[PDB]
């Protein structure tokens, strides 16, 4: 009862419940004050007065334990969340009054199992609807904001898998042979079928990705420089699929699970590419706005010399080996 | 509609940005330009804000009347003038400004000539000077999680800053689901003090919006993944988790007027209101805005002419429509002994989490 | 606030009205979504406490004591207790009453016939049961100016006076015709009225031990469905089967502090000497049995 005072559940409808708990604590405080009187008693076997005083105190406790059971049932009918309700139990985990609270808990345990089925079933229904959109890559998809279309699925799937897995680690902690109850067994059997279906979807995405990782590594090497249109307007040829791969690798490390084979070398240098692409750009631009600025029949040689100077590089360009630092700068001293 | 902001004087104009947050799905040479609407002539936009790249987050600056500042998809920061508009007057350098898109941009009101702060999915928070864009930003903080030896750089998905909190604290949300706090010092260039939900409070997805009540600045909510949560200015674990929802939550904010009620917007299409004065178990009322998703909400701070504070709610759709909802004269107006009751409830919840 | 009017009707729908409002539609209604009880709602009462908004109490023949709280454009239901043995379903309940001295303790009458004393505290338990009556109890009502004492009027043509401490009745009042309802007098304790097949019958315990003081036939043509007492004046209201409602002013021969007129000059006596005289009378029946 001393622990009961300290408890401040704070859940839903307020004060009115804590006031009811306070009045309950005051009644207890009157009873223990009357017990402290120790009139005769002093653990005297020959005296048959303590046995009478026990029966009086035992009756007061049985009345008190029934008020606690009623307060717990109110507080449980309030939170209306598997999490909020499991938090309530934890507060009274040390404040279980042996079998009288245990008789209430047996009924409470059945209601928790029913609540987890509804959430688990609801996730399954969201996963099936989502799975279609994720693979499709539609607008208004489960994938949230800027992620890869592949890594985004795995992070999405992980977020669902994590939601379902939190109550099970809590359910294992409950006593009174919850595992032996047939209702719990039906939830676990459902859970297993959902986890397997999610894992199968991840396995299809990673396998399909690993193939795309091998195809992308080829593009990089033979990417070089591309210059389009009648006007010579050379630009960065860097594949969008290489930028998405570069982002894809970072989110895999964040979720840990698994990592690609020989894509580490691309991700270490990744930073160096994102300085070199910007740095490169610098010059590239300047060239464009240099080409169109003329009206040129004056000062052909200079401009030509820049064309004749640039005319290799582009040829040179291979992401296999970047000596961009120089090139860049020699251009830059002349641009 | 990637982000919305209200005019600081009163609810007369609503500046709104436009960009695709889906990756590489943006077309080649799509129209990159933010607009600014007036509530008198909602046919077409009052004034155009031409930008170098698509604008992700914008906001008005209360210090300088009509000076909108915005963060592009490139990583560039831009600043226009709401009267003349057209082209941007201040633009950051390309090389020193962060990689990947500006996820949040807010003004540091507590300063003579205004300053602006900016987070990204690169995971580098920055304190910019508007007068002096010069050679890059002033402050560079990379968002490490855990300390010790394990240092992973995680994308700063949301940033919250308030007058009552002061220029000391900057409340930052991350991709992994945690929430960090960066106290700027004149001593050591920056310090990351508190770690809200390293253990239990961890959101299942990225923390897309943080906000704190203007009435009680101690208490702030973060709208991560399916389920919104509420926190307290020291404690690690959240005080009140509020349900789960149909689809994810994009954004959510407190009523500037009323401490009790706060509005969430779902990617399903619905807005849903949680009035904690009456009921803590269920929703106050839900409302279909569009069949297309909702990417942002903003609420009118300060009132003028007909429209009082907390009445109009500008909501940004994925279709590109921006709806303005006049809320009920009960929802924005203060109910009797409202601020007292919510303070008592939160105090009770602070005692809960200690226990 | 006398404007707030509490209504119960068939299909166990709970209605609230305001007399102030001109339009005259229900202010509130219960629905299936607000957990409305099935069958009817025999008795409905207001909770005097106004700390937690406005508490409205109801009982159904389905047998669930429902506490309804007034909110803005919504009604929040709360199951107080369940009536509930080798039978099927929940026990039926035809009336309930709350003790004005102790708001926790409240009595409930059943179609089974067994009256039950109940606490708001413990939902799934009974404080005490009274296996006195043989058939459905129509109306139970606590006595005024004394706790732990009450009347009940049942289909079985008997009106009985309990004390809560005892498990059986103290006095019974066998009438040939069916008992329809019994109601305590508000001005004085040890005074109640019983209506039976066009016959209203008033008793006083000080004046006579068993015999009726007054028996009268308000109306000849119909039967008497219900009677209720006014708290201000000595005036009884009597309902008929034909929707007619006749009032009756009682005789001044019955009163309080009767033995001597304006003796001792006790102001406390009017809410204590009444508390004392039923105890003094209660003791007399314990010596008899």
């Amino acid at each position: 009862f001393n622990k009961l005072e300290k408890i401040e559940l704070g859940g839903t409808k307020g004060k009115t419940l804590t006031e009811s708990i306070a009045q309950i604590f005051k009644e207890f405080e009157e009873a223990v004050q009357a017990f402290t009187s120790v009139s005769y008693d002093i653990m005297n076997i020959a005296e048959k007065k303590f046995d009478d005083d026990f029966y009086e105190f035992r009756s007061k406790i049985k009345e008190l334990e029934r008020r606690l059971a009623s307060v717990i049932t109110q507080g449980f009918d309030d939170y209306d969340t598997i999490y909020g309700r499991f938090k309530l139990l934890d507060n009274f985990e040390g404040l279980l009054t042996r079998p009288i609270i245990a008789d209430e808990l047996e009924k409470k345990h059945i209601v928790l199992l029913e609540m987890y089925k509804q959430d688990l079933k609801q996730v399954q229904s969201i996963f099936l609807e989502g799975k279609q959109f994720v693979d499709s890559m539609h607008e208004n998809a489960p994938l949230f904001l800027n992620m890869p279309p592949i890594a985004g699925a795995l992070t999405w799937c992980k977020s669902l898998r994590d939601r379902i897995q939190e109550p099970i680690e809590k359910l294992a902690q409950l006593g009174q042979g919850i595992t032996e109850r047939e209702e719990y067994k039906d939830v676990q059997k459902l859970y297993t079928s959902i986890t397997k279906s999610i894992k199968d979807y991840e396995d299809q995405k990673i396998l399909s990705w690993e193939k795309e990782v091998e195809d992308s590594s080829q593009d990089k090497l033979k990417q070089t420089l591309l210059c389009k249109d009648e006007n010579d307007l050379i630009k960065v040829n860097f594949d969008p699929s290489l930028v998405r791969l570069l982002k894809e690798v970072k989110y895999f490390l964040l979720l840990r699970l698994e990592v690609p084979t020989t894509a580490k070398d691309i991700y270490t240098k990744a930073e160096t590419y994102r300085t070199q692409i910007v740095a490169l750009d610098m010059i590239v631009d300047n060239y464009n706005h240099i080409k169109t600025c003329l009206l040129e029949p004056l000062v052909k040689k200079k401009i030509q010399d820049m064309e004749e100077e640039v005319k290799p590089g582009i040829e040179e360009i291979r992401w296999k080996s970047t000596n961009i630092d120089q090139f860049i700068s020699k251009s830059k001293s002349i641009v | 509609v990637s982000e919305i902001s209200w005019h600081p004087e009163g609810p007369t104009k609503v500046a709104v940005s436009y960009a695709i947050m889906r990756f590489q799905q943006m077309p080649e040479k799509m129209p990159t330009q933010a607009y600014v609407w007036d509530l008198l002539n909602p046919n077409s936009p009052e004034i155009k804000l031409m930008s170098p790249s698509a604008v992700t987050n914008i906001s008005y600056n209360q210090k300088i009347p009509d000076q909108i500042g915005g963060g592009c998809y490139n990583g560039l920061l831009a600043v226009w003038d709401g009267r003349k508009g057209e082209n941007p007057i201040m633009i950051s350098p390309v090389e020193n400004s962060h990689y990947e898109p500006v996820t949040h941009f807010h003004w540091l009101m507590s300063k003579t000539g205004s300053e602006c702060v900016t987070t990204s999915t690169d995971g580098k928070v920055m304190w910019w000077d508007t007068r002096k864009f010069e050679a890059g930003p002033v402050e560079k903080l990379n968002i490490i999680e855990g300390l010790g030896e394990n240092e992973e750089i995680i994308g700063g998905t949301a940033l919250e800053y308030n007058v009552e909190a002061g220029p000391s604290k900057f409340l930052i949300g991350t991709e992994s689901g945690s929430i960090l706090t960066a106290n700027k010092k004149l001593k050591k260039p920056v310090e990351i003090t508190t770690r809200y939900g390293l253990d239990q409070g961890r959101h299942l997805g990225p923390v897309y919006s943080i906000n704190r009540s203007n009435q009680n600045p101690k208490y702030f909510l973060s709208v991560g993944d399916w389920s919104c949560k509420i926190w307290v200015e020291d404690l690690k674990t959240p005080i009140i988790r509020t349900k789960y929802h149909g689809s994810y939550l994009s954004d959510g904010c407190w009523s500037p007027t009323r401490s009790g009620a706060f509005f969430l917007v779902r990617r399903d299409g619905w807005m849903d209101v949680w009035d904690y004065y009456y009921r803590q178990n269920e929703i106050a009322f839900s409302h279909k805005v569009s069949d297309s998703p909702l990417t942002c909400i903003k609420i009118n701070q300060t009132g003028g002419a007909y429209h009082n504070s907390g009445k109009l709610c500008a909501i940004g759709d994925q279709d590109g429509t921006v709806t303005i909802l006049e809320l009920c004269d009960s929802l924005y107006t203060m109910q009797p002994k409202e601020k007292d009751i919510i303070n008592e409830m939160f105090e009770r919840e602070y005692r809960k989490e200690k226990n | 606030s006398a404007a707030l009017l509490a209504v119960g009707l068939y299909d166990g729908t709970v209605l609230v009205y305001d007399i102030r409002n001109k339009h005259k539609k229900p202010i509130y209604q219960s629905t299936v979504r607000n957990q409305k009880h099935t069958d009817p709602v025999w008795q409905v009462k207001w909770n005097p406490d106004t700390s937690k908004n406005y508490n409205f109490y109801s009982i159904s023949s389905d047998g669930r004591v429902m506490n309804w709280i007034l909110m803005k454009n919504k009604l929040e239901p709360e199951e107080v207790i369940l009536l509930r043995s080798t039978l099927i379903g929940l026990a039926c309940g035809l009336c309930f009453d709350f003790n004005k001295f102790e708001p926790h303790i409240f009595l409930v009458g059943t179609e089974e016939g067994k009256i039950h004393k109940c606490s708001r505290a413990y939902s799934g338990q009974y404080q005490e049961t009274y296996n006195g009556h043989l058939l459905a109890v129509y109306k139970v009502k606590w006595n005024n100016f004394h706790p732990r004492t009450f009347i009940s009027a049942s289909a079985d043509w008997t009106v009985r006076i309990w004390d809560s401490k005892y498990t059986s009745q103290i006095i019974c009042f066998d009438l040939s015709m069916m008992v329809v309802d019994a109601v305590w007098a508000p001005y004085s304790s040890t005074v109640f009225a019983c209506a039976t097949m066009d016959k209203v019958q008033v008793y006083d315990l000080n004046v006579d031990k068993l015999n009726k003081l007054a028996e009268q036939k308000i109306v000849k043509q119909p039967k008497l469905t219900n009677l209720s007492f006014n708290y201000k004046d000595p005036i009884l209201l009597v309902g008929d089967s034909h929707g007619g409602v006749t009032l009756v002013k009682l005789s001044p021969n019955l009163c309080k502090s009767g033995p001597e007129i304006k003796q001792t000059e006790d102001k406390k006596a009017m809410e204590e000497f009444k508390n004392v005289k039923i105890e003094d009378y209660e003791r007399e029946k314990m010596e008899n049995l």
